[PDB]
């Protein structure tokens, strides 16, 4: 099951303000026009990789996803980060979990912090010991794929936790569907509107059009 | 593919013409930067000022450099637009024998005075240590001196580079333009509102290319875009590490003590030496490839506005009339007008005429045949001339010419 | 006769400004340096430090350690800095091999476990341990930058107390990371008032600098630090104390060029302050900059020493220095009609005179002769 | 136009040889008091800054000299051209050969350089004239074979 | 003068190639055999000549 994730999972990628600029950066991003797989929540939740850091996406009217597990083996071998949210608070925590192997939400913790009509999306990646978390929330009309036009995800928390991570899992409810789609190292091309925020992105890698617009350092190429 | 239709009696001349006003653009000038080499490769710092004298006289034949480039973009301003002895200005009244000139003089409605054509040019061109030093001549001044340039060309002709100026109409300064490109100046008079509307409407077109296209003005702009491309460069060259821990010199300063500090800095220092160096060498290059466009301005300023050109495409394609400099950000354009001909005939022609046993050949034109009669004409006009005494010169007998044909001469004594 | 650069102005700095993180918790250096037990090398542990004021003299003026080895800043520096995290690292090794922990250097240590990074920043602070862990005590023991590692490959040490890098030693690595991020780790700096609309001596967690703050109409999103412009030069920064975002402008400079006649004519000169206004330096204000000592004359004339921007400067009536905008030329309306025709009843011949360069000196440098000169140790 | 082209010149020169004082980051500017103090594993370390330092100072002054002479040669090529149209000729190009109508050249040598005494025909003292485009006569136009 | 221009070209490319076998204070002149000699602490020393 796949989708096309058209210019998604473009985020601001340092604590820097930028204006009426094009800033050419390398870091993790998701590709542009990228195949991202697109689970259904019902008939059933699997376990992913986590090959670079992950753009994941939620489309939801009543937030019935609450929730992500990630580590190397989930089973106490070893630490693994569990992030829950009841849209009242964020819950963040690190323990040696034994995690079920079917994992839900009810109707050696190094480590812990607290804080359809909707799409909510999120970056998640590692770098050097900090794990970080990019967010953004857009009303759209929608269920069946990914919006067809660029919003960028702005910083949500970076956890200094020094975990390793190779796989993960979504979890929801226990009383709808999700995207993956895997980041990359690619330089792009970030426009910044006249109040500074990222209106327009070129993936320096897509095809040589994006390629010389990046090189040129200009959106217009004559 | 033009096969032209060459044969040893076979002339084409052109009964019509067509007046082009041209556009030439040239550079004249360039940003007169200058950066401070000691607050650009230090900036606010002792602790690397004292490692900087160490290189020594560097920094001050760099700052000699740019400024040997800041003091000859006004030489080149001054070299193209100061040909002018006076400031002369125009007459009230605008009788130039039907010529509209309106366009490309001055508007007194204007902040700046400045023509209607030069204020479509002035639209189409677009702090560590760096500076932009002003031009000793403001544009205004420019707008000042090309409109003595202007109003001297319309009044006085090339007698405004010779000497003083001396008045004449414009309607005969033009047939001396036309006497000077071998067109008799009877073609000017009996021709003078065709001419004057076709300058007039070639002044036009240059309207609607100047606002329709923005490349037009590529030969300036590409000028701005280098002077602020190399800035842009040694600006970005601030912010590289040339294999020190950091690029900020506070980071350093503020980091390490003087034994460890000062292998960091040397490295920024030759670093943004070696970066300062690469940008003055890059600004004397092209320093010299502005003064080699402003000498040929200031060329085609002395020999196409003050003057009129022999030199043939070098005031504009065609036979050159007269230009007129209009200013441009860092740079000059000349509208030059030309005498193209336009509507050629093909005519049977002969190099010499034997009357009497005699050669004839033409004082000034060519013999040409409308199949039936033999006429003279001037070269560059079908002008027929009834072949006379007065128009052809004798030499010799009919013997020694190749390709000479038998006709009457009319002697107008007879 | 002319204008010369003679110098450089710049406004100086009125005064200091340091604005440091609101916090008051000292780091926990003590359970770093004081810990019960110490890890084996193969196995050595790290800890995080964040959100307090790290006293660096507390350790650096303690005369227990036997180095205080510091690699990518000096260690009396450390009470200026801010850092975002400070990463201590603690375990125990043999005195013979405390030279290891180097950024660079190799042995049955470093190029197995502990590795130091190529472009380690941070102090490696180390002492002997011989009257607390020496017993001989074979526990201590050991097996990418920075890795963590978990017949036999493992082997362990032999101290007594009667062993001297024979004796066990012991060593904390103080990694500090400087990345672009909230710094919550600065020294004790005590923060000052903040001053605005003057040239100013500033540091904002740890952003050295110096410039005129003026408050920003910019909108900085919530997880922005400063600001950058069309360069990467920072034209604005957030304050810790209060979330305002200031705006960085350069203190006001430029060259300073002495407009003078000749010393052959007079000792009298002007001084011209380039690109500013004259509150920042018988004076005036023109595009060129802040001119002094020249009087502004209503008059123009021709141009003696160019100012720019159309100004120039001369010596004139007893007599000043003058400055003025520079005349064109007399203003000659020709006396056109469309019948009118002027001729010249008469002619001058003159010789006019052009002066061309043609050739330069034919100099040639033996490079050799020169950079080296009678020397084959240099040759 | 020549005496400032002997002062960059001479200038360039003293620059040159100024840059031979200077340390480099050296321990002393002159190399035999570096290797009359140093052995070979510490004296080269000093002697490459002071080879980086003049080899640097040797290729700005030639590079300086080589745009200079390009700016020297384009003067020669103009003296050239002056020479065969101003001397060896009379020149209708306007105000090449000198302001007003050429008349002819004398060339004069000078150090490094060449003079050109331009003749030049000024025209001098105007009177103001009503003038015509052409004559009507006999119901004909005509207009001036010259004049 | 083509000949000249022709040889001038060529000379400053010959000059550009012949650079590429001096030391200029390295151990070596060839890249590799300094990378397959050396360490990145060491190796970058040589190569940065």
């Amino acid at each position: 099951a796949y989708t096309n994730s058209f210019t998604r999972g473009v985020y601001y990628p340092d604590k820097v303000f930028r204006s009426s600029v094009l800033h050419s950066t390398q870091d993790l991003f998701l590709p542009f026009f990228s195949n991202v797989t697109w689970f259904h929540a019902i008939h059933d939740n699997p376990v992913l990789p986590f090959n670079d850091g992950v753009y994941f996406a939620s489309t939801e009217k009543s937030n019935i996803i609450r929730g992500w597990i990630f580590g190397t083996t989930l089973d106490s071998k070893t630490q693994s980060l569990l992030i829950v949210n009841n849209a009242t608070n964020v819950v963040i925590k690190v323990c040696e979990f034994q995690f079920c192997n079917d994992p839900f939400l009810g109707v050696n913790c190094t480590f812990e912090y607290v804080s359809f009509k909707n799409l909510r999306e999120f970056v998640f990646k590692n770098i050097d010991g900090y794990f970080k978390i990019y967010s953004k929330h857009t009303p759209i009309n929608l269920v069946r794929d990914l919006p067809q036009g660029f919003s960028a995800l702005e910083p949500l928390v970076d956890l200094p936790i020094g975990i390793n991570i190779t796989r993960f899992q979504t979890l929801l409810a226990l009383h709808a569907a999700y995207y993956v789609g895997y980041l990359q190292p690619r330089t792009f091309l970030l426009k910044y509107n006249e109040n500074g925020t990222i209106t327009d992105a070129v993936d320096c890698a897509l095809d040589p059009l994006s390629e010389t617009k990046c090189t040129l350092k200009s959106f217009t190429v004559e | 593919e033009n096969s032209v239709a060459y044969s040893n009696n076979s002339i084409a001349i052109p009964t019509n013409f067509t007046i082009s006003v041209t556009t030439e653009i040239l550079p004249v000038s360039m940003t007169k930067t200058s950066v401070d080499c000691t607050m650009y490769i230090c900036g606010d710092s002792t602790e690397c000022s004292n490692l900087l004298l160490q290189y020594g006289s560097f920094c001050t034949q760099l700052n000699r450099a740019l400024t040997g480039i800041a003091v000859e973009q006004d030489k080149n301003t001054q070299e193209v637009f100061a040909q002018v002895k006076q400031i002369y200005k125009t007459p009230p009244i605008k009788d130039f024998g039907g010529f509209n000139f309106s366009q490309i003089l001055p508007d007194p409605s204007k902040p700046s005075k400045r023509s209607f054509i030069e204020d479509l040019l002035f639209n189409k061109v677009t702090y560590i240590g760096l500076t932009v030093l002003p031009p000793l001549l403001t544009d205004e001044m420019i707008a000042q001196y090309t409109s003595a340039l202007l109003a001297g060309t319309i009044t006085s002709g090339w007698t405004f580079g010779a000497g003083a100026a001396l008045q004449i109409p414009f309607a005969m300064q033009m047939a001396y333009r036309f006497n000077g490109i071998g067109v008799t100046q009877n073609v000017l008079y009996e021709n003078q509102k065709l001419i004057a509307n076709q300058f007039n409407s070639a002044i036009g077109k240059i309207q609607d290319s100047l606002s329709s296209t923005a490349s037009a003005l590529g030969k300036l702009q590409d000028v701005v875009n280098q002077n602020a491309q190399a800035l842009n460069t040694l600006v970005k060259q601030l912010s590289s590490n040339f294999g020190a821990i950091s690029s900020v010199l506070n980071d350093i300063l503020s980091r390490l003590d003087p034994p460890e500090a000062e292998v960091q800095i040397d490295r920024l220092i030759t670093g943004r030496l070696q970066s300062l160096q690469t940008y003055v060498t890059q600004q004397l290059i092209r320093a010299a490839e502005i003064r080699a466009s402003a000498n040929l301005a200031a060329t085609k300023m002395s020999e196409c506005v003050l003057g009129q050109s022999k030199r043939v495409d070098f005031c504009g394609k065609g036979y050159h009339l007269m230009s007129f400099p209009q200013s441009a950000p860092h740079g000059v354009v000349f509208l030059h007008v030309t005498y193209v001909p336009a509507q050629e005939k093909n005519f049977t022609t002969a190099p010499a005429i034997c009357h009497d046993g005699k050669a004839h050949f033409p004082r000034e034109g060519v013999f040409v045949s409308n199949g039936t009669h033999w006429f003279v004409t001037q070269r560059n006009f079908y002008e027929p001339q009834i072949i006379t005494t007065d128009n052809t010169f004798v030499s010799g007998n009919c013997d020694v010419v190749i390709g000479i044909v038998n006709n009457t001469v009319y002697d107008p004594l007879q | 006769k002319g204008i010369y650069q003679t110098s450089n102005f710049r406004v100086q700095p009125t005064e200091s400004i340091v604005r440091f993180p609101n916090i008051t918790n000292l780091c926990p250096f003590g359970e770093v340096f004081n810990a019960t037990r110490f890890a084996s090398v193969y196995a050595w542990n790290r800890k995080r430090i964040s959100n307090c004021v790290a006293d660096y003299s507390v350790l650096y003026n303690s005369a227990s350690f036997s180095t205080f080895k510091c690699y990518g800043v000096s260690p009396t520096k450390l009470n200026d800095l801010c850092f975002t995290n400070v990463y201590a690292d603690s375990f125990v090794i043999r005195g013979d091999e405390v030279r290891q922990i180097a950024p660079g250097q190799t042995g049955k240590i470093a190029d197995y476990n502990y590795k130091l990074p190529d472009d380690f920043t941070g102090c490696v602070i180390a002492w002997n341990s011989n009257n607390l862990d020496s017993k001989g005590n074979y526990n201590y023991l050991y097996r990418k930058p920075f890795e963590r590692d978990i017949y036999f490959p493992l082997q362990s040490y032999g101290f007594q107390p009667t062993n001297v890098g024979y004796q066990p030693y012991r060593v904390v690595v103080l990694s500090f990371e400087l990345l672009h991020a909230p710094a919550t780790v600065c020294g004790p700096k005590k923060s000052t008032n903040l001053v605005k609309n003057k040239c100013v001596n500033f540091n904002f967690n740890g952003l050295t600098g110096t410039g005129v703050l003026t408050e920003s109409n910019k909108k900085f999103l919530p997880f922005q630090q400063f600001g950058r412009d069309i360069l990467d030069i920072t034209d604005a920064v957030r304050d810790p104390q209060t979330l305002e975002i200031l705006d960085i402008t350069p203190c006001s400079f430029g060259g300073v060029s002495v407009i003078t006649p000749g010393t052959n004519t007079s000792n009298q000169v002007a001084v011209l302050y380039q690109d500013v206004n004259c509150t920042e330096v018988n004076v005036f204000q023109t595009r060129a900059g802040c001119l002094i000592g020249a009087e502004h004359v209503n008059n123009s004339y021709e141009c003696d020493i160019p100012i720019g921007a159309g100004i120039c400067a001369s010596y004139q009536t007893s007599q000043s220095i003058i400055a003025y905008t520079m005349s064109l030329g007399a203003e000659n309306s020709v006396a056109y009609s469309n019948n009118s025709i002027a001729i010249p009843t008469n002619f001058t011949i003159s010789v006019t005179t052009e002066i061309l360069p043609v050739s330069m000196t034919k100099t040639s440098v033996d490079c050799t002769m020169y950079i080296c000169g009678d020397s084959t140790e240099c040759s």
